């Protein structure tokens, strides 16, 4: 239910 | 003493800085001189509000607060709680600042920061009653402040002495459950946007009286008594979030508590328990003074 956040924050 | 942004702490760009009063702050100040059942937060109402976010899987972990451009305060149990096999490392989390919507990625509004290091009070008691439920998270790099991002002040002795009184109201904010949730239901679960609720501090004797759990001076409870009619309480998901009070002395917002624990949510006779920030402030000072502001 959470909009995915930019992948740059997951790296 | 807490990091860059302390001097201008507790003053909101969208409110104090514009001489604008939010919708319910007078209720707090009135109590000094005189989230379940809460409401949607106003934009920029709690610019220090921080959402602890799990990197993978992507999920809301807890609430938190910004105390400087590089330091975030939260509950120790939000990062470390062995009973539920919880023990995060700075690498598993992210902090989302300047958020209003719970689920939306608010581009150009929110700021997602990575953690450099997390610190949990060395004497935090997760075994019994979450005593000393306080933790700090230093961001990898300072965040720029904005209308939606601004640090809250940490209480000094005088402010704490003056405001930490039975009946004096504080404000709790979070994206936690809108009500006690135990099973699948089509009712209200989590909010669409940040929720806010103002609650009165309760006399220590009543707090201890309301629970079988051992209460310590490192915590205080807040909420309305059954005979007071009004309702409201923090709930699962609000943990780590701030319990703030607006100072009548300098009109700055001070964080006196951190959403810690409770039994159920908004139950008559029960009260939400919060970490006593002032009493544990010296730990914050020691940590920040040691690991740079
Ligand atoms: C927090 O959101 C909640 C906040 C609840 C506040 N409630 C009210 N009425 N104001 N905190 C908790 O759920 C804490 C964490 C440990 C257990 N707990 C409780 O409140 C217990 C009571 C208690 C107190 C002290 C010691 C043991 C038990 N309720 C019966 C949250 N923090 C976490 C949540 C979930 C998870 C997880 O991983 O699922 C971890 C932390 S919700
Ligand atoms: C959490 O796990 C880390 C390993 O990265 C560790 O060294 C530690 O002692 C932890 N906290 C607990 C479960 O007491
Ligand atoms: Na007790
Ligand atoms: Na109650």
């Amino acid at each position: 239910d959470f909009e995915e956040i930019p992948e740059e924050y997951l790296q | 003493t807490f990091g860059s942004g302390e001097a201008d702490c507790g003053l909101r760009p969208l409110f104090e800085k514009k001489s604008l009063e939010d919708k319910t702050e007078r209720e707090l100040l009135e109590s000094y001189i005189d989230i379940v059942e809460g409401s949607d937060a106003e934009i920029g109402m709690s610019p220090w509000q921080v959402m602890l976010f799990r990197k993978s899987p992507q999920e809301l972990l807890c609430g938190a607060s910004l105390i400087s451009d590089r330091w975030v305060l939260t509950a120790a149990h939000c990062l470390l709680y062995p009973p539920w096999d919880k023990n995060f490392t700075e690498n598993d989390l992210l902090v989302r600042i300047g958020k209003h919507s719970r689920t939306r990625y608010e581009r150009n509004i929110e700021k997602i920061s990575m953690l450099e290091k997390i610190y949990i009070h060395p004497r935090y008691n997760w075994r019994e009653n979450l005593d000393r439920d306080i933790a700090l998270m230093k961001l990898k790099k300072p965040v720029a402040f904005s209308d939606y991002i601004h640090p809250v002040c940490l209480p000094d002795r005088e402010t704490a002495a003056s405001l930490l009184q039975a009946g004096y109201k504080g404000r709790v904010t979070g994206w936690g459950n809108l009500k006690e949730t135990w099973t699948a239901n089509v009712g209200k679960g989590q909010p669409s946007v940040l929720q806010v609720v103002n609650l009165p501090i309760v006399e220590r004797p009543v707090c201890k009286d309301s629970t079988r759990i051992r209460i310590t001076d490192n915590m205080f409870c807040a909420g309305y008594k059954p005979d007071e009619g009004k309702r409201g309480d923090a709930c699962e998901g609000d943990s780590g979030g701030p319990f703030v009070m607006k100072s009548p002395f300098n009109n700055r917002w001070y964080q006196m508590g951190i959403v810690s624990w409770g039994e159920g949510c908004d139950r008559d006779g029960k009260y939400g328990f919060y970490t006593h920030v002032f009493r544990l402030k010296k730990w914050i000072q020691k940590v920040i003074d040691q690991f740079g502001e």
